[PDB]
């Protein structure tokens, strides 16, 4: 009976959620940690990652 | 200043070794240029200089 009033929290939710695992992408870049990018390179690439 | 031929490498910014970091240091955001040329005929003695 209550889907309706389900789905706004189902919906806000799983969007936060899929905010959250965006964050743990390479994105192009060899690793997706910021500052293992920092000690594992120079900084002339390093500022392009 | 006068530095070795293998540690002519060593000037430029971001780098690491014993000349950047013990003798001259460059900052991350250098501009300019630098211009490194062979003096063997001028500061080489057979004694030694």
């Amino acid at each position: 009976a209550l889907g309706k009033l389900q789905d706004v929290v189902n919906h806000n939710a799983q969007a936060l959620n899929t905010l959250v695992k965006q964050l743990s992408s390479k994105f192009g870049a060899i690793s997706s940690v910021l500052n293992d990018i920092f000690s594992r390179l120079d900084p002339p690439e390093a500022e392009v990652q | 200043f006068v530095i070795r031929g293998d540690e002519v490498r060593q000037i430029a910014p971001g780098q690491t070794g014993n000349i950047a970091d013990y003798n001259y240091k460059l900052p991350d955001d250098f501009t300019g240029c630098v211009i490194a040329w062979n003096s063997n005929k001028l500061d080489s003695k057979v004694s030694g200089n």
